[PDB]
């Protein structure tokens, strides 16, 4: 009879007496807890307030303990009590109304121009004590809050001190008219009288089971209530006995502590990580789940997990018995709990009960409609989870393989699947649950399968590939020469490589037992299933190793043509994990991620089955240098130490002069750090000692399977200099010693962390200690890895999680646009391919030769080429500008696009039955129109095919979204490139371009704000220092610690001269007045001033124009100017003097001919009327302080300025885009954009600051949006996320017109009405308190609001509503 | 160098806003002498709708800035003349914007004149040709009809859009009033360029 | 008093527990200090 | 003085406005979310009834539902809620999965 | 988990019979097979020197001292192998136990001291079923294996499942498996109502004749949460989604 | 290992006694003062089927 409903909004209010008296189901009268077995009627445990005991039902709803939610009760307090949460509210209501009549004392028509939730506080802010009423002429007394408690107020009538008891407060508030409340900020539901309570609510027993410690505070409160007289009356200023005063303050204290004690409190349950919201509402404890240690199993597919049989008989899968599965479920039912696979329970629907299978009837049958809870079998899907769950590949769905060996207790999975979970097999544990519901089982298989996470959402590239044994084993397999000669195997061993891949075996019928097969021939047999085209150089070929090692020419160029490996080895570059553009990324792009996972497993077995016949090992002799090569390393190290000693001997003679800016200490250490670096020739003795064809340590490093060149050098040759914070070992053992082993001010390089020994030789005690110091730093920073990004992750998610994709591919927060199109292109990050645009860099002549078609003389081929130029120029113009407002972000001709149109064309040129087609103008003319019309209708990919047929107008923002793909199609489908393609083959290409473009669009209802928060918080692990905390907190300019600027020079011709750049770089820097002064004194005068009176003499005769003027009272601020700095930066005395009396016309300087003596005037002191302690001592220092800060030369805020060399592009006179390297500019230390525009030596249109606040203040919100993207991008580093996850932070933080933060302040500004989201973030009690006094309506949207209300977000599978097709069922089904 | 930059870019601002000048342009030294003596420099312009826009450039030390009474006198004597006013731009130094007083006279003169736009801006808004800055995307004002058809196709209310302040430098150079819509064309590193539409809200002051 | 349970996993753990000393600042005091050699094991930590 | 429930007025009932077929703006291709939800709902409802027009016989509700989606026999419609007017309307688009593109659900 | 004295810890992943393990030409076969890829990044060279030294100790019949910071010479320790009849590198011709085929490479095999770390898989292994002990207040399972309760899908796991769009899994785990329940709310006032199908109760304690009860799916810890907010005098009113009707 | 020599006279919680222990073939000075707890396992450093990948080992069931 109760229909299905969903909560649409939640309204918050203040509960009064009537609400408690109408919601309450009973009144607490007695203090008896239990009369007998049952709870006492009328006590705090009464059965009307719900049942927490399993013997008796609830009296109210007649439900058991499980279905009863509890019901509230009423306690009629004998004395009115203040509401503990809104005490402040009470205070700020006692200040704005008259205590005798209720009419307001302040003017109602003064605060009305402000927003409602503020004017009440503003009115309470102004002082009101001493003011008098107008209708009753009663002077409003002072309201003073007590400091001995949290609730009692005192009325102070000019010294008359009275205690405002809550009865008096209710009487005062009862006379406040509703218009006073409405027209001064609050709502009709926030009338102040509701702030004093005579009937409190005893919470339902379901909130306080354990018949807890809250039950004591409720019991104590009821007992001391009974002591108070039933009809106690309180009047203003009336005398009361002190025992009553104790009882009144005792019940109020008990009630205040019942709610807000130490925020056993009702409100203490909410706040922290273990509180109600984060632990119980935002998390969960769940059933039907398992956990175990994970272990490797190379015989499992990448989307399979090995499940122990003991676990398979614990966890179950619910099967509703129907006519189509009665025969399949019977064997499970008959096996029961004794044979595998069996079952555990049956749910009979005709009795509505669950029967265990062993203690089950003998006349039992499986009816249609029963639910059989059977075991977990091979082929069932399962959610696999490794914590911390930091990305959306951290939970993936695997097909279950049941391990029927009873001695195995581990979760087994393939080693190439560990990239999803960032797991290894050193003792990691992972969670696993098997979906038992049908709906949860469908979406596990269709949505959450691990093939969906093969391409990273963070980085758009592949996640999985070969690791460590199939990387070094694929190298050995495809290696051209073995130490035994050619790398071949007979037919039997070629067949044996495939006997494990679980694919269909190839045909070896055209092979005799003695026929030899190359390693590439066997790999080609497997790659023919998914023919791809690949050509890169392998990791094996390194120019580092080339001088000292012979490479086989048919190994150093991997090439694959239609699945045939023509040449080259397969290693980390091609088959590795995370290798963009490798074998499996290309297979995924043509055949799907599931087909790529199947090929990773299949090539893994060829690699592993090769090594089980070739062997692979590492020994101690792989790490050992020849005695001849040991002397070569010692020679190289002595050269390092000899060059280090040469610097020290220059220090002995004082011959080390630092540059302008560095001290002698920091220049000496920079010289030492660089003089103690290992030369690239250190690998000559390493590569002379080893055989690359057999050395297993080298082959793990060289193929990219494991290790690096510094690891090989450290083991074999030497460790070298220890750098900590890119610095040597700093003396921390008592003032000039690094360790107790080295003397104070030791000059040897060993004293500061230079290790001359390799690991294989054995370190000494000082070298071991320095290496221990270096190692401990890395552990500590890795310990900050978890904590620092974890806190920033949660604040990023709560600021971003409400961003969800609309039906327009927009990003909104429930209605409010954050992005007009998701990512500005509307695409999924998992569906992008990096493609080269090959017209960007061409010149006007190259472009005309390559792309202009001269075969047919028609105006259509002039127009076809003109659009190629226009797209070329437009691309140049946009991304040349992007280069201007960035520091070091250069133009590129390679973009990420949904569709690789070049590969689509060539893969159709090869599978064609036609060769070079004959010339045919009609075919060429027909093809051009079909490409032209396809590009014109391309933006309809973003709408649908109905509007494309009708050719309705396209929105401008959808025209712009298809601009890159329109440009790419016109390049790769140009007439000069599709000559051989038939018109029938062109329609096939266009259809496949449009299909792949539709498949790459972002889904409706995708939580893309969570995707951005996950994707950007991951590169912060390898970084959470101050700079991220300044971007995300929207800190102002003055709060910055690393502010910079990049000033271009005034002229493209003058940018070349470095000397000219140095001239300007010195001008702009802040040389203030302090640093010019070496000595200064603030003051028959003082001694040593005979020069000053002599300065008085000669200065006056120089020019009689000016003298000590009529206003000079009593002060002598004499200074002297350092002359070295004046020569250092070419300051002039004329400049200093003219500067001082052009900003401060309160002085006469008497510059003399270096000394300076500033005098002042009496007129400078008397316009301090806003200051009434203005003496002579302070104001003289104050004007010195205002004079010392006077800018002598430069731009304020520019502390330093260096000249840097910039890499920039430019279009030549021939139309070619060249990258100019010989460009100089200025990189200041500190930002002042407006200061740089008031300057003719700096180009004002390309001033780049690293400050978001300075850019916003000067340029606007759209320039601050671009600045946020750039400033996040630098912090991300080199493996930062996709660009659309950065547009998500920037578009959210600037959606309101101002830059808001990802903190609670920003969430309050962006989503003020979402109370439940804001409570979940930081501090529920303060958020809830504000919401109650504001009558806040909270619509349910996003994630956190529905989660706290017990519902599920309308997101993903629940974004669109399903309705039943009546018109199809009435004409196809029967009752 | 604020005044030399102003003397060029205020006229570039007047030209960018499609206004003709109602006076003769004085040499720069005459401009500085009037600002130093009179306390302000007045520039008149005529819009396409035959409205008069007056721009006041104030010195960083004049009596009209430090004392609210003189500013009030100037505002009353300027708003009482026989011209069809449309907007008053008052260009002041940046600290003047943190001084509460002059802002209060601005709010009273807004209240006392509901059909005249009184705006006060800092110096940096007119010391450079703002539309030609590289970092600033291309802003444009769209008509109410185009915005209405866009919102009707999108099923949006004007409050659902992203919003831009009326005192945003490009919106100031456009002449964007609250309630108007500004279409912005911006560079994109994913789609090579994008278009958004923002809703002009009330100014900072 | 700061005490711990004598978790005798092996005799080495027993001997090690009886010689264990217990305590940007949070990262500054977890370092290997130049005064440790000879008194605190440079290698042994968590 | 009163209770909050006094001034509380429940949200007024809405009229379902259905955009005509030629003015629909959303894509004629099921999203992966929508196809997953259709198959899940249909599989559970097959666990309830078992009546289907699929010609081939399967022993699971999930296989039947998947083949019904693929072979365009699934008796469900997709309602895409475009807007809720404050005059009291609910503008939606009705999409027939029998006539739409089905995403790649490997 | 096993470990050598150099800190190279590892989980036992596979156990092979005697006839499946590799064997040298002399019949020597391993107890452990460790991957060579655990060495180069970890740079645990003392484990490889220990195997080289210990390989000649066993044939010589001696136990030698390999204390840190003693003078060592790996070149002379490798020559000690060749004098004892082995190869310089300590590697041997080895056969595949499954097929009987020799590897085309000598394999480095010898005695390395290993330890068992006291992390037993049987102690960490855990699995629950659909039912068990339940917390009195929230109604959720207890905390972990010690209490025979359930395991936790925390806050960050709901972020991942929301990012994936897996909402029917969130119902199954956080509602059908943690603490889901049915809440009843009156349409006309937004307050909780009282509904009982059997023993028919259909009443609202705020309307009592205008009661219009609709059942909303909730979970018990959320209802506890709303009662804890009402107990602190903050009134929570739930506006239900309005009825929708086709025209005419 | 041999976690104590009085284990039969104790009632402990989660304590493991290992039957067989060996002196290392390459011992250090620390074994002059603590009882060794381990075995001199014969270890092969080799790729064998891919089951020892990423910090796993293959053990002899015998
Ligand atoms: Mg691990
Ligand atoms: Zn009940
Ligand atoms: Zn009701």
């Amino acid at each position: 009879e109760a229909g299905y409903a969903e909560i649409a909004a939640v309204q918050f209010n203040i509960a009064g007496d009537n609400d408690h008296k109408r919601q309450g189901v009973m009144e607490v009268t007695i203090s008896n807890l239990f009369e007998g077995t049952l709870p006492a009627e009328g006590g705090i445990y009464d059965a009307r307030m719900g049942t927490t005991d399993h013997h008796y039902k609830c009296i109210t709803c007649s439900h058991q303990r499980k279905q009863c939610m509890g019901h509230p009760g009423i306690l009629q307090m004998h004395a009115p009590v203040l509401q503990p949460l809104f005490i402040a509210e009470i205070r700020r209501w006692l200040r704005v109304i008259c205590l005798n009549c209720g009419a307001p004392i302040v003017d109602l028509k003064r605060y009305e121009h402000l927003i409602r939730p503020k004017r009440l506080i503003e009115a309470a802010s102004s002082q009101t004590e001493g003011k008098q009423c107008y209708v009753c002429k009663a002077v409003h007394p002072k309201i003073v809050k007590d400091s001995e408690d949290y609730f009692t107020f005192w009325a102070d009538q000019q010294g008359k001190i009275d205690k405002l008891y809550p009865q008096i407060i209710r009487e005062i508030f009862s006379r406040v008219t509703y218009d006073t409340v409405v027209k001064l900020g609050r709502s009709k539901n926030s009338h102040p009288e509701k702030l004093v309570l005579k009937a409190i609510q005893i919470p339902p027993i379901s909130i306080r089971p354990g018949i807890h410690d809250i039950n004591n505070v409720i019991q104590y409160l009821v007992r001391k209530n009974l002591l108070i007289p039933k009809d106690l009356q309180i009047v203003r200023g009336q005398k009361i006995p002190l025992n009553i005063d104790r009882n009144l303050q005792t019940i109020q204290q008990l009630y205040y502590n019942f709610l807000l004690d130490s925020v056993p409190s009702i409100m203490r349950r909410l706040p922290r990580k273990e509180g109600r919201i984060r632990k119980s509402l935002l998390g969960s404890q769940v059933w039907s789940i398992s956990r175990s240690t994970i272990c490797g199993n190379s015989d499992l597919h990448l989307d399979e997990v090995g499940y122990p049989i003991s676990f398979a008989r614990t966890l179950q899968v619910a099967e509703t018995v129907q006519h189509y599965n009665i025969n399949r479920l019977m064997p499970y039912f008959l096996n029961g709990k004794r044979q595998y696979p069996g079952c555990s329970r049956v749910y009979k629907q005709i009795t509505q009960s669950v029967h265990d299978i062993e203690g089950l009837k003998q006349d039992f049958r499986l009816e249609v409609g029963d639910i059989l809870y059977r075991d977990v079998v091979t082929g069932d899907v399962a959610f696999f989870n490794r914590q911390p769950s930091l990305e959306r590949s951290s939970i993936g769905v695997h097909r279950i393989v049941v391990l029927e060996n009873p001695k195995i207790s581990t979760f087994q999975m393939n080693v190439s699947a560990c990239a999803w979970y960032n797991a290894d097999f050193d003792g990691d544990q992972m969670n696993l649950w098997v979906p038992w519901s049908v709906m949860s089982r469908v979406e596990a298989e269709l949505l959450c399968s691990v093939r969906n996470w093969f391409i990273s959402t963070k980085s758009s590239g592949p996640v999985n590939g070969q690791v460590q044994d199939s990387t070094v084993g694929s190298f050995l397999l495809t290696r051209t020469n073995t130490p035994m000669g050619k790398n071949v195997m007979n037919k039997l061993h070629a067949m044996g490589l495939f006997q494990t891949t679980q694919t269909d075996p190839p045909c070896f019928a055209n092979y005799s037992p003695t026929d030899l097969l190359d390693g590439k021939s066997v790999v080609s047999m497997l790659l023919r299933q998914t023919p791809i085209n690949y050509q890169r150089a392998p990791t094996w070929y390194s120019e580092v190793y080339a001088p000292y090692m012979h490479y086989n020419k048919q190994d150093i160029s991997t090439q694959i043509r239609n699945g045939e490996l023509i040449e080259g080895v397969l290693d980390k570059k091609a088959v590795g994990a995370g290798s963009s553009g490798g074998i499996y990324h290309l297979i995924s792009r043509r055949y799907g991620p599931q087909q790529a996972l199947k090929m990773i497993f299949a090539t893994q077995q060829l690699a592993l089955n090769y090594v089980r016949n070739a062997g692979f090992t590492v020994s101690t002799a792989d790490m050992l240098l020849t005695p001849e090569a040991h002397q070569e390393v010692q020679e190289i190290i002595n050269e390092l130490l000899l060059e280090s000693e040469e610097i020290n001997n220059r220090l002995l003679h004082g011959d080390i002069m630092p540059p302008i800016g560095l001290t002698t200490h920091d220049f000496y250490e920079k010289l030492q750090l660089n003089a103690l670096k290992f030369p690239d020739r250190i690998l000559k003795p390493i590569m002379n000692s080893i055989n690359p064809e057999t050395n297993g340590l080298f082959q793990m490093v060289a193929t990219g399977a494991k290790g690096s060149n510094p690891n090989m050098i450290h083991i074999m040759a030497g460790i070298g200099q220890i750098e900590i914070n890119t610095q040597r070992i700093q003396p921390q053992f008592s003032f000039g010693r690094t360790l107790v082993y080295y003397p104070r001010f030791a000059l040897e390089a060993q004293a500061y962390g230079f290790i001359c020994n390799s690991y294989i030789a054995g370190l000494t005690s000082p070298e071991f200690i320095f290496g221990e110091m270096n190692g401990r730093f890395d552990l500590i920073n890795k310990a900050l890895s978890t904590s620092s990004t974890g806190y920033a992750n949660r604040k990023a998610i709560f600021g971003l999680q409400s961003c969800i994709v609309d039906y327009y591919r927009r990003v909104s927060i429930d209605t409010r646009l954050v992005q007009q199109l998701y990512g500005e292109d509307g695409l999924d990050a998992r569906q992008l391919e990096t493609v080269r645009f090959e017209t960007i860099m061409l010149s006007d002549q190259e472009l005309e030769d390559k792309f202009k078609y001269t075969g047919i003389q028609s105006p259509l081929f002039e127009e076809e080429f003109s659009r190629l130029k226009k797209d070329r120029d437009k691309y140049r113009q946009i991304f040349l500008n992007v280069e201007n407002f960035n520091f070091s972000q250069l133009l590129t001709d390679v973009r990420q696009v949904p569709v690789n149109v070049a590969s689509i064309v060539k893969n159709i040129l090869l599978s064609s039955t036609s060769g070079v087609l004959p010339f045919d103008e009609k075919s060429i003319l027909q093809k051009y129109a079909m490409v032209k019309t396809f590009c014109k209708n391309l933006p309809y990919v973003f709408i649908n095919n109905i509007q494309e047929r009708l050719q309705t107008p396209i929105p401008v923002y959808l025209k712009r979204a298809a601009s890159l793909m329109r440009m790419l199609i016109r390049i790769e489908l140009a007439t000069v490139k599709t000559l051989n393609i038939t018109c029938e083959q062109m329609s096939a290409i266009l259809d496949l371009i449009r299909l792949q473009y539709t498949q790459s669009l972002i889904n409706y209802g995708e939580a893309v704000g969570i995707l951005a928060a996950q994707s950007v918080s991951e590169p912060l692990t390898q970084y959470g220092i101050v700079r991220p905390q300044e971007i995300f907190s929207a800190k102002p300019v003055e709060a910055e610690q690393s502010s910079e600027m990049l000033l271009r020079l005034k002229n493209p011709e003058v940018e070349t001269n470095k000397t000219y750049a140095q001239e300007i770089a010195n001008s702009i820097e802040l040389i203030t007045f302090e640093r010019l002064i070496l000595q200064w004194h603030l003051l028959v005068m003082y001694p040593d001033f005979a020069s000053d009176v002599e300065w008085m003499t000669d200065f006056l005769e120089n020019h009689p124009l000016l003298q000590p003027p009529e206003d000079i009272a009593n002060w002598c601020i004499r200074l002297e100017l350092n002359k070295t700095t004046m020569i250092l930066k070419s300051i002039s005395l004329e400049s200093i003097i003219n500067s001082l009396r052009a900003k401060h016309p309160n002085t006469y300087i008497m510059h003399s001919v270096i000394i300076i003596r500033i005098y002042l005037r009496e007129s400078a002191f008397r316009r301090s009327t806003n200051t009434r302690m203005a003496t002579d001592e302070k104001i003289a220092v104050n004007v010195v302080d205002k004079l010392l800060n006077s800018t002598i030369r430069g731009i304020p805020g520019i502390k330093n300025a260096n000249v840097v060399k910039l890499m920039r592009h430019r279009v030549d006179a021939q139309g070619k885009l060249v990258r100019l390297d010989n460009i100089y500019a200025i990189k200041t230390n500190g930002t002042n954009i407006f200061g740089a525009m008031l300057d003719d030596n700096i180009d004002p249109y390309t001033i780049v600051s690293s400050s978001i606040g300075d850019t916003m203040e000067l340029y606007g919100i759209e320039a601050a949006r671009q600045k946020i993207i750039s400033e996040i991008r630098t912090v991300m580093g080199d493996k930062g996320p996709n660009h659309r996850h950065l547009l998500m932070y920037a578009d959210l933080m600037t959606r309101t017109g101002q830059v808001t933060s990802l903190e609670k302040a920003g969430l309050n500004a962006r989503e003020p009405s979402n109370v439940l989201l804001r409570m979940a973030l930081s501090s529920p009690v303060q958020v809830l308190t504000d919401a109650a006094v504001d009558s806040a309506v909270n619509p349910i949207y996003g994630i956190a609001a529905p989660t706290l209300m017990g519902s599920v977000p309308r997101i993903g599978t629940m974004y669109s509503d399903i309705i039943m097709d009546e018109k199809y069922i009435t004409e196809n089904y029967k009752s | 160098m604020a005044m030399q930059k102003l003397f060029t870019y205020i006229y570039e601002f007047i030209e960018y806003r499609k206004m003709v000048l109602l006076e003769e342009k004085v040499p720069y030294d005459k401009f500085v002498q009037m600002v130093l003596n009179t306390g302000f420099f007045r520039i008149n312009a005529e819009t396409l709708n035959h409205g008069i826009v007056s721009v006041f450039i104030f010195g960083a030390n004049g009596k009209y800035v430090h004392h609210g009474g003189d500013m009030r006198t100037l505002l009353t004597n300027t708003l009482n003349e026989k011209k069809h006013y449309e907007e008053l731009i008052l260009i002041v130094d940046k600290p003047v914007l943190s001084k509460k007083n002059i802002l209060d006279i601005i709010v009273e003169q807004r209240a006392a004149n509901p059909t005249i736009v009184i705006n006060i801006y800092p110096y940096h808004l007119f010391c450079i040709n703002i539309p030609k800055v590289s970092a600033i995307p291309k802003h444009k004002l769209i008509t109410q009809e185009e915005a209405q058809e866009f919102l009707g196709r999108e099923y949006l209310q004007p409050q659902d859009l992203m919003q831009i302040s009326a005192s945003d430098p490009p919106v100031v150079w456009l002449g964007g009033r609250p309630g108007d819509f500004v279409q912005i064309e911006r560079p994109s590193e994913t789609a090579m360029h994008a278009v958004v539409i923002r809703f002009i809200t009330k100014s900072k002051i | 008093v700061s005490t711990q349970s004598l978790e005798r996993k092996n005799l080495l753990n027993t001997i090690s527990a009886l010689r264990t000393v217990n305590t940007e600042r949070a990262d500054m005091m977890r370092r290997v200090h130049a005064s440790y050699p000879g008194y605190i094991c440079v290698a042994q930590s968590a | 003085s009163p209770s909050i429930c006094e001034g509380f007025v429940q949200a007024s009932s809405q009229t379902l406005v259905i955009i005509p077929d030629n003015e629909r703006i959303t894509s004629n291709v099921l999203t992966t979310f929508e196809a997953t939800r259709l198959v899940a709902v249909r599989a559970q409802q097959l666990a309830i009834n078992g009546s289907t027009m699929l010609k081939k016989k399967y022993s699971s509700p999930i296989d039947i539902a998947k083949q019904e989606l693929f072979n365009r026999k699934i008796p469900l419609l997709v309602m895409r809620c475009i807007k809720v007017t404050p005059e009291g309307q609910k503008i939606v688009e009705i999409w027939n999965p029998r006539e739409m593109g089905i995403p790649l659900l490997d | 988990k096993m470990s050598s004295r150099s800190g190279n810890k590892g989980i036992a992943a596979l156990a092979l019979p005697t006839s499946d393990m590799p064997f040298t030409e002399d019949g020597l076969q391993p107890d452990l097979i460790v991957n060579p890829h655990s060495h180069p990044s970890r740079m645990t060279n003392g484990q490889m020197i220990e195997t080289t030294v210990g390989l000649a100790n066993a044939l010589q019949g001696v136990v030698t001292d390999g204390t840190a910071f003693l003078p060592i010479n790996v070149q002379l320790l490798s020559e000690r192998l060749a004098q004892e009849g082995l190869r310089f590198n300590g590697c041997q011709k080895m056969f595949n136990g499954q097929t009987g085929e020799y590897f085309d490479a000598a394999i480095f095999i010898g005695p390395t001291y290993h330890q068992r770390l006291q992390k037993f898989v049987l102690d960490d292994r855990y699995a629950v079923a659909s039912y068990g002990p339940t917390d009195a207040l929230t109604g959720q399972p207890l905390d972990g294996k010690r209490s025979h309760g359930g395991l936790r899908l925390g806050e960050m796991e709901h972020w991942v499942l929301t990012a994936q769009g897996a909402m029917q899994t969130i119902i199954e785990k956080s509602h059908d498996d943690s603490d889901g329940c049915i809440s009843y709310i009156c349409r006309n006032c937004g307050e909780p109502a009282i509904y009982n199908a059997s023993h028919p109760i259909y009443k609202c304690m705020n309307c009592d004749v205008q009661a219009d009860i609709g059942m909303v799916d909730s979970r018990r810890s959320s209802i506890v949460f709303q009662h804890e907010m009402r107990a602190a005098n903050v009134n929570i009113t739930s506006v239900l989604s309005p009825r929708v009707f086709q025209p005419a | 290992g041999w976690y104590c020599f009085s284990w039969p006279y104790r009632v402990d919680m989660n304590r493991f006694f290992q039957f067989y222990n060996e002196m290392p073939l390459v011992k250090t000075i620390a074994h002059n003062y603590v009882i060794p707890n381990g075995l001199n396992t014969i270890v092969a450093y080799m790729i064998y089927g891919g089951y020892n990948q990423e910090d796993s080992v293959i053990v002899s069931q015998s």
